[PDB]
RNA sequence: GAAGGUACUGUAAGCAGUGGAGUGGCACCACGACCUGUUGAGGUUCAGCUUCGCUUCUAGGUUUC
RNA sequence: AGGCAUGAUAGUUCAGGGAAUUCGGCCAAUUAGAGCUGUAACUUCGGGAUAAAGCUUGGCUCUGAUGAAAAUCAGAACCGA
RNA sequence: UAUUACAGAUCCUAAUUGAAGUAGCGAUUAUCCAGGCUUGUAUCCUGGGGGCUGAUGAGGAGUAGGGUUUCUGGACAACUU
RNA sequence: UAGUGUGAACGAAAGAUGAAAAGAACUCUAAAACAGAGGGUGAAAAGUUCCUGAACUUGCUUAGGGUUAAGGCUAUUUAUA
């Protein structure tokens, strides 16, 4: 029942490591959703344009790892906001909540 | 002929059916006969494959091209923790086989052997098995079975499980008194054992019975079943592959490049009669995952596991530790091991069970000197250059 | 050759509406095939005595022929 | 619900592709409305739908 | 996630230089493949690699004797 | 939506050998554009002839010639897998 | 008194099985995320990424042929694998 | 006539509510001209290509057989010879 959020790096070179090549941008989206449903025990995911736009960047053929903050949020029914976090360097980033 | 041609048979009759084997450990087929007279002496004993090396060994063979040589031969390294006896058991002779004559079991057994009665243990809230604690029944029972033992049973075999081993739970410091204890896995993961039982090829069975007895509650090492210099045989489930081609799966020769429906296959599975496939035809199916014995491996060292001084070998003065740098896919290797000559069934992290050779050889290579002058230690990921992380300040002492 | 790619290139018409007929008037040939438009006796053979009695008098309106048949019937009852 | 007739007008209004028609998602309910063309019209001087720039290609 | 754990590639970008075939301009500044320094650097490293770390997360459902 | 063994089909690549395969070099591979050399037997003297067989080709900073011309051609430095 | 008795004629006409929830759902660039309208959309529309076609273009227009397929509004029993 | 062929020509399938439409109001679940359930009309639902409604095939319920592909005949204490 709770409301949270949790900063997290997403490891999406091995989410898609030996996977068919043409649709790696459209698995690595598939991860998020599914890694943040577990992470929130949320059925419905939803995902920033922002964090899209970022997975995409590339091309069809992704960013080794992304930073994204996670957001439980009722509309009680409650639904997982993923967003993406800008950030410099992964070296030094454990998974943390936000008060 | 009407063949048309003379060529082998595309392989082997006797090794079918070629399919999948359940179990998880080499399962013993039949014991050496027993000498009779001498000691008991155990037989067979459980080593996972931890990896492989390669060794270089100085050779001393008369009358052949390799006599003073230096010789380069790989070697595989299966890790063995020394394994605890729990029960015994007796087996009557009778007219239609070998038929059991009761199990005695030790005064407490160890939680890794109640592992082995359940598939749910985390379900479990009773986990009541084994509730031989209760004391009129069970010390009564002990001495009963054991003078039955005497009576019939002619051969007698030693049940015997593999140390799981016990530790301290993540942030808590390890070795204090209110820390709660839990049964650390394997480099595989379980915590289950791997229950075999062991013959002793002891004569009178009335001795046996002094001597698995005198063993029974109590650890076994490698160093007092098997020498260095022996033959062994080691039994195991080979390496999984899954589905296979004909090609691939017998080994014959493919077809014509121009054959219309392609050419992965065997063309003639059969003539017009008898009207029907046999049995001997190659086909497709399951490949690997099959239990094996092989013959004649030699034990070249045996180890022991703070100095780490295993690695090394007599010469060099220079102390070397078996595993290599950067430790792949098992785990460092912090017990006794044996360096078995060559390839042992079955993949890194499979439980093989060892066993003494059946009957004896006469060959000379039987009964050679082992010589060791120096042995690989770089890491396999993939190319290695330093055999020793003390090589590495020196060749290269400052980087950033 | 002969099938599906040598029927693309039909879209010329061989026969079109008669006048006298109204249903393949042949353009080239300038003639009805059905009833011989233009020549002034109309086409019909007796080995297609079915398919003339589809054409012939009955089949249509009769606004004069049909009240002559009425006469006859009240002269002669 | 459906704004496919609206795009197709302001295409030949501004005399554009209806590539290049930029509407809003914030006023769909003004825009869902405009049938003719003087409706339309309006709707273009208000700055609700936008002729848009050419995409880039350089020298 | 961290390792003076291990690998593969082969010296990141950006900045600096009495470096640089030369050309052009002011009374030493423009443009310059590349080379030297920072830099065995930067990137990738389990997805089927190893070590240890309380950083973060772990819920329900149906028959069987 | 999820898997990825086998097989079919369309593709890159294969140590050493190089047609031993096969009815048969079928197939695929090699060759290739341009500039400068250099081109045989035979011939109906036109061809053969792109015969064959060699070499050079980038990037960057320049210099010169021909035009009206903002183009095109020739030549030299220096640079690195 | 007769257009008078059917198991067959690769018989005729009409309906219906197993095979079978099986074979298979092709060809054409590539989809993704948030909104709108809804009982209900990856598909209908909007916005924003990522792509394709790449001047003999699934661009803009015509003969021959088709004949209302054009346009707006409402509708989903069927069809547009 | 539908429909086929450039054309001459060719050419189907398809009858029956009840005496009388008295052709099913109104309410309930439902997003609802989905689909029912109550309640009614009529002598009887016969409820709209609706009289009677056979066989093949299928569903549900009840009862037995099953290593002998199944079926038949003879004999009895009915699962055997």
């Amino acid at each position: 029942l709770a409301p949270a959020k949790i900063e997290t790096t997403i490891h999406l070179q091995k989410a898609v490591h030996g996977t068919t090549r043409r649709f790696r941008a459209e698995r690595a989206i598939k991860v998020i959703a599914a890694a943040a449903k577990k992470m929130m025990h949320t059925d419905v995911v939803k995902i920033d344009p922002e964090l899209n736009s970022r997975i995409w960047i590339h091309g069809k053929n992704p960013p080794t790892r992304v930073r994204v903050t996670f957001e439980r949020k009722a509309d009680e029914k409650m639904i997982t906001i993923a967003s993406f976090k800008n950030v410099a360097s992964f070296n030094g980033l454990q998974t943390t909540k936000v008060v | 002929s009407h063949r048309k041609f003379n060529a082998p048979r595309r392989g082997s009759l006797g090794f079918l059916p070629r399919g999948r084997s359940h179990a998880v450990r080499g399962r013993v087929r039949s014991w050496p006969k027993d000498d009779a007279s001498q000691k008991p002496h155990l037989c067979a004993f459980i080593g996972y494959k931890a990896g492989m090396t390669h060794v270089l060994r100085d050779v001393v063979r008369p009358n052949s091209r390799l006599h003073k040589k230096e010789a380069c031969e790989p070697v595989t390294i299966l890790e063995t923790p020394p394994m605890f006896v729990v029960g015994i058991i007796g087996y009557k002779p009778t007219v239609e086989g070998l038929k059991p004559v009761t199990t005695v079991w030790a005064s407490y057994v160890n939680e890794e052997v109640k592992r082995n009665y359940y598939k749910n243990w985390y379900q479990s809230k009773a986990r009541k098995a084994f509730s031989c604690l209760s004391n009129g029944k069970a010390a009564e029972k002990r001495e009963k079975q054991l003078e039955e033992l005497q009576k019939e049973a002619t051969v007698i075999r030693v049940i015997a499980h593999t140390q799981s081993a016990k530790t301290t739970t993540r942030g808590v410091d390890a070795n204090e008194q209110g820390a709660k204890k839990v049964l650390k896995g394997n480099h595989l993961g379980q915590k289950k054992a791997h229950m075999i039982e062991i013959q002793i090829n002891g004569g009178d069975v009335a001795a046996k019975l002094n001597y698995a007895k005198s063993i029974l509650e109590k650890e076994i090492k490698v160093a007092d079943v098997f020498t260095e210099g022996e033959q062994i045989d080691t039994i195991g489930v080979g390496k999984g592959f899954g589905w296979e081609g004909v090609i691939h799966r017998y080994g014959t020769k493919r077809l014509q490049k121009k054959t219309h429906r392609g050419r992965r296959k065997v063309a003639c599975i059969g003539p017009w009669n008898p009207a029907r496939v046999l049995w001997s035809v190659a086909r497709y199916g399951q490949r690997g995952c099959h239990h094996r014995t092989e013959m004649n491996k030699r034990i070249y060292r045996i180890g022991a596991a703070k100095i780490n001084e295993g690695g090394s070998t007599s010469f060099d003065l220079t102390k070397k530790s078996i595993n290599p740098m950067g430790g792949p896919h098992y785990g460092l290797v912090k017990d006794d091991f044996l360096m078995i000559k060559g390839s042992v069934v079955g993949t890194v992290k499979r439980a093989i069970t060892l066993r003494k050779t059946i009957n004896i050889n006469t060959r000379r290579i039987a009964t050679e000197e082992i010589n060791l002058k120096w042995i690989d230690t770089a890491s396999k990921f993939g190319h290695g250059r330093f055999q020793t992380k003390e090589e590495r300040s020196k060749f290269l002492g400052k980087l950033k | 050759g002969a099938g599906t790619p040598s029927f693309g290139p039909r879209h010329n018409k061989t026969h079109t509406i008669c006048r006298r007929c109204g249903n393949c008037f042949h353009i080239q040939k300038s003639k009805c095939a059905k009833c011989g438009y233009p020549d002034a006796t109309m086409r019909h053979y007796d080995w297609e005595k079915k398919a003339h009695r589809k054409r012939a008098q009955g089949s249509g309106e009769m606004r004069h022929l049909k009240v002559t048949f009425a006469k006859l019937q009240r002269a002669y009852a | 619900s459906s704004l496919k007739l609206q795009k197709r007008l302001a295409a030949s209004v501004l005399d554009c592709g209806v590539r290049r028609v930029w509407m809003d998602d914030s006023e769909v309910s003004t825009i869902a409305m405009a049938n003719s063309r003087q409706q339309i019209r309006k709707l273009i001087n208000d700055g609700i739908i936008v002729k848009r720039p050419v995409k880039v290609h350089s020298g």
